[PDB]
């Protein structure tokens, strides 16, 4: 399966993401309004991927059109990128189970993690800027990339593209914030600590939202949603809770406390303290 | 004896550093400090607690309590 | 007496190792260390706390507090 | 020996300040104070624990326990 | 004075018995063990903490911190 | 030395009261009492912890650990 994410305008970009979501996921019964929902990725065999053709980096022009991202469908991870001009698929080391037919696959030594990417890129995601201009730069860097080991510039490009494709697919918050960079004023999107926190809690959020039944709020670690519009405005797609995982430990997705749905692990993590006086004095 | 079994209706830290919980309509207090976080946690997560004590007078002390998620 | 009843608006650990909570617009502090994490758990979870004391002036101390869920 | 591995079925604070957990249908008690909140948190979240002790019959004591992510 | 305000970016216990937290891009440390669970709970629940000291600067010890859910 | 940076695969309370965590396939123990609830909270929430110590062989002890949100 292949989809295009067209960066020409906010409309084309959002339309692109919505079309992907519609095809690969199913709205949660309890968090859906109109056709805007938190959707659960439909189950697919492991190894399944869909391709994303990057378009519109230069608004509405069939230029800079040789970049394709290979996305593992069950977790929305960018497994690597394809230079369609050289018919080469640069695949991260942790995605050797993703095979793409018809392209030359270059198995990389670099893995897909943000810890690795940020190191190699010498770029932290918190505060990372992404603009139409840097996506063009990112594109050029990936088209110029060669080799089995990510370079700083290719890593910066992957960080930027993963954010505006996979992370935006997962989080409507990032789709909303980033899309402003596509407008004619060409402002800069700056990834916030909150954006970063969301991405780091995707699996946890995924395990909790299917349990939502209209509670006043949802608390997942550092993440808080006070009402359904907050949920919808923040999250678009979650893992199928039937690399990111739905379970960290234990087997209880949630605990409802004072009409707030809490990730049980979060509550367990501040309810596991012994008596303060005994704690502090028992050095 | 099982003095009371049910959800904790309210808990309360007392001026004498004891801790009170109301379960199934009756209040019991304990002087065991580590029961404070244990009981608050049970109250917050909805655990059924079974207060046990040789004597079960209302407003009586206890130092044995079973915790069940259900 | 019930000084204040409501959700903890903010809590604050103080340099003298006392701990302050703001409930229903008034600040109260306790020197009971055990209450620090219990109040934090209550604040995190939106418990309704009732500050009790023989002195209810905002900025006053307390060592008795009830914790209620909704 | 690894005596029981599974979720905590119930826990109980005992009069002698030891703390009991029922795992894999067997009851085990520990006098390690620190284990109380840790076992209760494991319990509320359904964390699998492995009780280790010299004897594995229900009623045995333990001072070692592993908290698993199963 | 308010030194830093924000969620806790990371916390760290050092061999020298100091506990560092990074808030709003600055590191502060405290050796008050009472603050460890409070700060870590704030960190894992995303509370906004306000580090406070008579004098604010990077790397100074602190023993006053306010906790807010948001 | 930079021993491990990863999630806690399991934690264990040991008979000698030290506490072990397995991170990046290696086991590290700490006798630092303050760290027990903190390490379990890290395990419960999947925090990435960074353990540093003079030696990094599995079975080494540590006192320094950073709790990351990423
Ligand atoms: N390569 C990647 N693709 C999507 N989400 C990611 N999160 C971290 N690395 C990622
Ligand atoms: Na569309
Ligand atoms: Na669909
Ligand atoms: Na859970
Ligand atoms: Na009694
Ligand atoms: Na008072």
């Amino acid at each position: 399966r292949e989809f295009t994410i067209d960066f020409s305008t906010q409309q084309s970009y959002v339309s692109s993401l919505n079309s992907i979501r519609t095809e690969i996921s199913t709205p949660l019964e309890h968090i859906s309004q109109g056709t805007t929902s938190v959707s659960v990725i439909n189950h697919t065999p492991p190894g399944s991927y869909f391709a994303v053709d990057i378009r519109g980096l230069d608004v509405y022009q069939a230029r800079f059109d040789h970049l394709r991202l290979i996305i593992e469908q069950n977790n929305l991870y960018v497994a690597g990128f394809v230079n369609t001009a050289t018919n080469t698929f640069y695949r991260f080391s942790d995605f050797t189970h993703i095979s793409v037919p018809g392209v030359t696959t270059v198995s990389m030594t670099t893995d897909s993690s943000y810890t690795t990417l940020q190191r190699v890129a010498a770029l932290e995601r918190s505060g990372m800027q992404i603009s139409r201009h840097s996506l063009v730069s990112s594109y050029l860097a990936l088209m110029e990339f060669s080799g089995n080991t990510m370079t700083r510039d290719a890593s910066r490009a992957v960080l930027r593209f993963v954010t505006v494709t996979a992370e935006a697919l997962r989080f409507r918050q990032i789709q909303r914030e980033f899309r402003q960079a596509l407008s004619e004023t060409a402002p800069v999107y700056t990834m916030t600590p909150g954006d970063v926190d969301l991405t780091l809690n995707w699996g946890r959020i995924s395990n909790v939202l299917p349990e939502y039944r209209g509670e006043d709020g949802v608390r997942v670690g550092r993440i808080s949603f006070n009402n359904i519009s907050a949920i919808l405005g923040t999250v678009a797609v979650i893992l199928n809770c039937h690399q990111p995982e739905c379970q960290i430990t234990g087997d209880r997705p949630v605990i409802k406390i004072n009409n707030t749905l809490w990730e049980s692990n979060t509550a367990a993590a501040f309810l596991n303290r012994k008596s303060q006086f005994l704690y502090t004095t028992g050095k | 004896a099982d003095c009371a079994k049910g959800k904790i209706e309210f808990s309360k830290y007392n001026e004498d550093d004891t801790f009170t919980v109301k379960v199934d309509g009756k209040e019991y207090w304990t002087s065991r400090w580590n029961l404070q976080p244990l009981l608050q946690s049970a109250q917050l997560t909805g655990m059924t607690v079974t207060i046990k004590s040789s004597t079960c007078e209302s407003g009586s002390g206890f130092a044995e309590v079973q915790f069940n998620n259900d």
